[PDB]
């Protein structure tokens, strides 16, 4: 497959209630591997998958280190947003931040990521060149151009393309027997009457790594959208994925659809017709 | 893990 | 300052058969702000043991939560995730339907 890390960091401020509330969740792919959450009962890099268990003390206590140095300066990003947006103290509000790397066929980097989110809105993103920014406002703009005169893009690319990828390709070695997989789905199509001239087909996927997929009904070999309800992608509980799909048919029309299956688990796309 | 990099708002 | 209604989903982590232990997901997404309550009731009741992943979000900035509990389907109980949020005027209960 192709490769990632991603860490997502939540903080949510709740004056009244002491500091805000830091939440960060670490991802190889589609596998959350650790956490931090400022409200655990001893706040630390938690691990969330075996594999990465295995690390040192060194790795805790680091890693521990960086993501309170990360919940620090999201406090001071909330009080800093409070002036630029003309807010109040006793308010509660959201940052989001997502960042990470993907390791390209060559070994290099093939894609960086660094952006973040205010009350649930873009607020600064780091372009795909990794050496310019996105501001989705004037309050923005003034982190921009702080940003600018600091070399933050610069120092970041270097994480992103330097220690991002010798981390992600420690985890992906460390963890191999369970990250390196692609589980094809388990598939099949149930039909449920909404009345006495209609019903549903349904076509299922089940237990499949990593999470995208493609999933459409056809007609007659033609793609369908009317009648048609694709629920998001879901997680199992195990690690693995769900998705459905569905149609609603005339009575007697069923064997006129196919459901189509695409998944890099799978050597060659699938084709359902309800087999009852 | 993360990087010890990051600058502020 | 943007409100964002949840999208849930109740499903077992396997197709269910009575009688057999299972695994009873609720998941909620696409809400803002991050405060949430969700519970797994059974019978109108909640359940007795319910964990929930950590706060995580997508691409476009939308929170999910996985909430799950161990459960072994049967044709008398009734199984349901309920939701409290913000943007929903009381709760809203979504019942388990083994078709979905
Ligand atoms: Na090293």
């Amino acid at each position: 497959g192709s490769h990632s890390m991603k860490y997502f960091y939540t903080s949510v401020s709740r004056p009244g209630r002491g500091e805000p509330r830091f939440i960060s969740v670490g991802y190889v792919d589609d596998t959350q591997f650790v956490r931090f959450d400022s409200d655990a009962e001893s706040p630390r890099e938690e691990p969330r998958a075996p594999w990465v268990e295995q690390e040192g003390p060194e790795y805790w206590e680091e890693a521990t280190r960086r993501a309170k140095e990360a919940a620090q300066t999201h406090r001071e990003n909330l009080r800093t947003a409070l002036r630029y947006y003309n807010q109040s103290e006793a308010g509660s509000h959201t940052i989001q931040k997502m960042y990470g790397c993907d390791l390209g066929p060559d070994g290099r980097l093939l894609r960086g990521y660094h952006q973040s989110a205010y009350d649930g809105k873009d607020y600064i993103a780091l372009n795909g060149d990794l050496r310019s920014w996105t501001a989705a406002d004037m309050a923005a703009q003034n982190t921009q151009r702080k940003w600018e005169g600091n070399r933050y893009a610069e120092r970041f690319r270097a994480y992103l393309e330097g220690e991002c990828l010798e981390w992600l390709r420690r985890y992906l070695e460390n963890g191999k027997e369970t990250l390196q997989r692609a589980d094809p789905p388990k598939t099949h199509v149930t039909h449920h009457p909404v009345s006495d001239h209609e019903a549903t087909l349904r076509c299922w996927a089940l237990g499949f790594y990593p999470a995208e997929i493609t999933l459409t009904w056809q007609r007659d070999g033609e793609e369908q959208t009317q009648d048609t309800e694709f629920v998001e992608t879901r997680p199992g509980g195990d690690g693995t994925f769900q998705k459905w799909g569905a149609v609603v048919v005339p009575s007697g029309e069923e064997q006129r659809y196919t459901c189509h299956v695409q998944h890099e688990g799978l050597p060659e796309p699938l084709t359902l017709r309800w087999e009852p | 893990m993360h990087p010890a990099q990051t600058s502020q708002w | 300052m943007i409100q964002r209604t949840p999208k849930i989903q109740v499903y077992s982590r396997h197709p269910p058969e009575n009688g057999k232990p299972n695994f009873l997901n609720c998941y909620v997404s696409g809400f803002h702000p991050s405060d949430i309550e969700v519970d797994l009731l059974k019978n109108g009741e909640k359940m007795g043991k319910v964990e929930h992943s950590d706060l995580s979000f997508s691409k476009d900035w939308s929170f999910y939560l996985l909430y799950y509990t161990e459960f072994t389907p049967n044709e008398k109980d009734e199984y349901a995730c309920r939701v409290n949020h913000v943007t929903l005027s009381g709760p809203r209960t979504v019942k388990w339907d083994r078709d979905m």
